[PDB]
This record gives C-alpha cells, structure tokens and sequence, in this order.
C-alpha cells in the first residue's frame, strides 16, 4: 500500500541515519511490511554477546495497527517463532499509536527482553541456558537461520569470520 | 532540571525536585510530549524505574540525561 | 468418522491422485481421513498468478450426507482466512447438497468462484496492487508462518525454500 | 471438434462442438446429452468462469480440452 511504503520507507532512513543502540532492523526487500531485526545482547543481561534474529509483520492497515512481533534464534527467553502478545497499557487493551517510529518499536522490545515479565511466547529458562545460546547464537544464524541468509547475507559473511576468531583464545 | 531523550529522539528538559514521583515525572512528560504514563518506560545507565518511587529512590542527580524508552506490556 | 464416510474419501482422494483438477493439489490428513487440505496455485490472467493458497475442507462425520466447511488460511485478498467461506457446495448449503458430488467438483466451486468478483460470506474487499502482494507474499507465509502447512505438505515447505533461495540469487 | 467435460458426479462426458458455438450453445449440448438445468450451473476453463456469451475461440478453447461443471446457486 502506498501510504505504509512512504512511511516504512522513511522509518527505514532514520533507522540508517541513526539507528538504536543493540538494534539493526531493516524491510524484506520483497515485502516492505516485513522487517528483519538483529538484537545484540547488552552487557548486563545474561544474553551478553548474542546475534538475535526475528521479524517485525506490519499488517496490512499501517501505520494504523501494531506488528506482529517474533522472534526466530533460540534465545532462552521467547520462544522461537511464536507471536508474541505484546500490547499497551490502557484503559482500552487494543490502544495503538500511529505514530511510534520503528526504532520505538524495537526499543521497547528489548526492554521487554531485558525485564522477567511473561506474555504469550515467553519461556522459562535459567541463566545458564540464556547464556550457552547467546554464544550460539551466531552459529545458529549462519547455518540453521534461512531467512537470516537471505535477508542478511552480509552478515553471515561476518559471522563466519567471527567464529573463526572466536577459535582463538 | 533533569533532562530525558524522548521517543523521537529529542531531548527535553523538566521542572523537578527530588522528591517528585516518578509518576509526576512521567505526567510533566506527559504535558511535553503527549505520552500517557501507563505508556512510559525509563531507563538510567541501564536499569529501569518504578512509578511509585521519588526521583531520591535512584539518587538521580540534578541535570541528568534519562532515556525514555516505550513501555510494553503483556500477559 | 464413519466407515461410510472413510470409503467415500479414499475413493475420492484415489480419483484425485489419479486425475487432480486444474491448480488444485489436495490430500487428507493422515491422522484424520475427515479433515482435507488443499494448494490453489493462482491460475493466470487473474491478480492471484503465482500464488499458493493453502486451506482446508473439513468434512462431517456423517459424510457424504452434510457438506464440508470451506476455508482458507493463506492471506489472498478475496476470502477472510480461517473463516468458514459461503459456497454452493458447503456447510451453508446442506439442503441442496447431494453425496454424489465428487470432491473435486467442491473445489473447482471454491476455485471459479475465488477468480470471479461476487460477494459471498466470508469473502473480503480488498485492491489488485493488494491481492498481487499476497500472491507474491504467499509461499513465504506457508513456509515460515502456517504450522498446518508445515505438518501436512512438508516436501512442498523445501520446495518453497529452494523457490526463495533462488529468487534471492 | 470434440471436447470434454467433466460434470459434478466426477463423470466425463464428450460433446461434438464448433470453435463458433456459444458456451450457452454448449451447455444446450450437455443438457441434449444429459437432462441438465443450465441456469443452475456454470462452466470453468483455466480456472476461470465462462461467460455464455462468448465462444470456445474467444475463450481460446482449442480441441480436446476438458472444460469442467460447477454448482451455481444464486440464492446467497
């Protein structure tokens, strides 16, 4: 649709302008409703040091309705691929600002992935196994990650020179 | 005087005390920016804040730079 | 399901093994003789060309005496998914029905009348910029986004792989 | 020319028609070859309802290709 691909398109340029901290998200050049994000474990969290693939699916009456977020690395804290049920506090549930920029949109996921909140798709899972996927979480993406290869085929390239560097020390 | 990134990226500055609530913070936010507080998370070097707490509960020193990232909520 | 009935859909899955309708591949569920899915690839000089629209035809317990329930999963542009579709041969016809109707004749009904423009229960008003994005758009969602398509038709999830890999190269 | 058509009980009947005949003229065919009711139902080529207007060439239907019958109930 027109009006959401000159929005989307412009989020997209801001994003490349300045994008959020730990976050790189960019549209499925096929498909400019589906974006493709990489969040980076901060260093507090347990998730320190992880590539973390999932999907931003703005539906069809952007930018009036919210995306569908998922997540597709394993990651310890959401399960993979599986909706989450993420909404705003309001006084009505179904509250959703046509305004908020993508890079809002993301920041406030990771938030949510930071805090111990539960929602439809968060997992229970100790540290130890948030902490053992988020060092292979690189591994995953570039060999059992499709959609990682095609949306982010730069990536991979710097993935598999990461793992390289990684058999060192 | 504290200030905070907003949303779009812009920062502004507040009228504040010590001993304001968080949530008084958020509504003088509110009348900058137009944000609810029910939809409003804040964040400070990397840690976030509760809304029944003052501004002395994180010992936030005067002309601090607060990022404000938006809430999300989920059951 | 009846033994009456499990006759009837073995008969009538062999004769569409042996002879499928045009763009319509279908085959019950292994574990539920009762409960058929269906793939309509979008036939040509329509805004659906290209597209693998996945469904399902669900069918009484005491066929062939009551018809199936008609719907259809992947997002199309001219039915609402996942929502029983109003049909001459279907659930919303069961006076008229007759069990010597053959299953593909359900599906050629399903097909003809998804090409044509009437407005029916359960059909939804959308553009051609809409329903050619969900055409291209459609064997990424059966891929990655419909589990039922995943369990059912898992060769035709690497087939779709290997059609993306490709467009990506 | 020859054609065939497949009808709702899965059956395949042949019909001896011309480039020129309407598609009414050819569901007349079908109902001289078997009682049928016409306003009733409706033939499909290349997943496509055919209009009875328009012939077997307009609609590019060349020998030996299998048109195929669906119900057409108008009551909504």
């Amino acid at each position: 649709t027109k009006q959401a691909h000159k929005r989307l398109t412009k989020e997209y340029k801001l994003m490349v302008e300045n994008p959020p901290p730990y976050i790189l998200a960019r549209p499925n050049e096929d498909n400019i409703l589906e974006w493709h994000y990489i969040i980076t474990g901060p260093a507090d969290t347990p998730y320190k040091g992880g590539q973390y693939h999932g999907t931003l699916t703005f539906p069809s009456d952007y930018p009036y309705k919210p995306p569908a977020i998922r997540m597709i690395t394993p990651n310890g804290r959401f399960k993979p691929n599986t909706r989450l049920k993420l909404s705003m506090s309001d006084y009505h549930p179904d509250t959703w600002n046509p305004g908020w920029s993508v890079s809002t949109i993301l920041n406030g996921l990771l938030s949510f992935m930071t805090s111990d909140e539960a929602t439809t798709g968060s997992i229970t899972t100790s540290d130890h196994q948030k902490k053992t996927l988020a060092r292979n979480s690189i591994s995953y993406n570039t060999f059992q990650n499709v959609r990682f290869k095609l949306i982010f085929p730069e990536v991979v390239q710097e993935n598999v020179e990461t793992l390289e560097k990684r058999k060192l020390d | 005087q504290i200030f905070v990134k907003t949303l779009t990226g812009k920062t502004i500055t507040l009228e504040v005390e010590s001993s304001d609530t968080i949530d008084n913070v958020k509504s003088k936010i509110q009348d900058k920016e137009g944000i609810p507080p029910d939809q409003q998370r804040l964040i400070f070097a990397g840690k976030q804040l509760e809304d029944g707490r003052t501004l002395s509960d994180y010992n936030i020193q005067k002309e601090s730079t607060l990022h404000l990232v938006l809430r999300l909520r989920g059951g």
